[PDB]
């Protein structure tokens, strides 16, 4: 009898300069697709571009 | 870099091939500590005895020997549909 | 006189096409920044939001 689930680090930690955790940033993440490190890298390259 | 390809794609391919009609044996329980293959032989009182798994050594089929170094090209010189940015 | 509807939009003049943003649909829409993998073509678009 259990339920396996994902626990975001933001749902544990909330140190101010360490882990951004504003509800804004939270729901903005809720909008995001699942990500690979390559996806994130591509995003970073795009903002750079 | 490649981990999302293996987990989020290649694993599903394993899951389907896992059901193909001719994959009839059970190969591994996920427990290196205990697992042994089930072992059947055709056999008759009239004296015949053919094991289904047997160890005859290297054979012409070219499948008896494994080169583990295959991991290296996989971890390095091999691209994937999931990396990268789009690919159907 | 005769204005139909007055809306509060994001300012296209500030958030220019130079920002890579596109405000024509009513929302910011940056192409090819975040984008899901493993989805059929044209499934990327919501991420543009």
């Amino acid at each position: 009898r259990y339920h396996e689930s994902v626990l975001e680090i933001a749902d544990i930690f909330d140190q101010a300069d360490f882990i951004q955790t504003s509800d804004a940033v939270r729901q903005l993440r809720a909008l995001m697709p699942t990500l690979s490190t390559s996806q994130i890298r591509h995003a970073i390259e795009r903002i750079a571009q | 870099n490649i981990a999302v390809a293996h987990t989020d794609h290649l694993s599903v391919v394993y899951a389907t091939m896992s059901n193909f009609m001719l994959n009839f044996t059970n190969n591994f329980s996920g427990n290196h500590a205990t697992f042994k293959p089930d072992q059947y032989v055709i056999t008759s009182p009239e004296g015949s005895y053919k094991p289904i798994i047997e160890r005859q050594g290297e054979t012409v089929d070219g499948l008896t020997i494994i080169d583990t170094s295959i991991v290296w090209p996989i971890l390095c010189q091999c691209t994937y549909p999931l990396v990268r940015i789009m690919e159907e | 006189y005769g204005a139909a509807v007055v809306n509060i939009d994001l300012n296209r003049d500030f958030f220019d096409t130079a920002t890579g943003i596109d405000l024509t649909k009513g929302i910011p829409l940056v192409q090819d920044l975040l984008v899901p993998i493993g989805v059929t073509a044209g499934a990327e678009q919501s991420a543009e939001y």
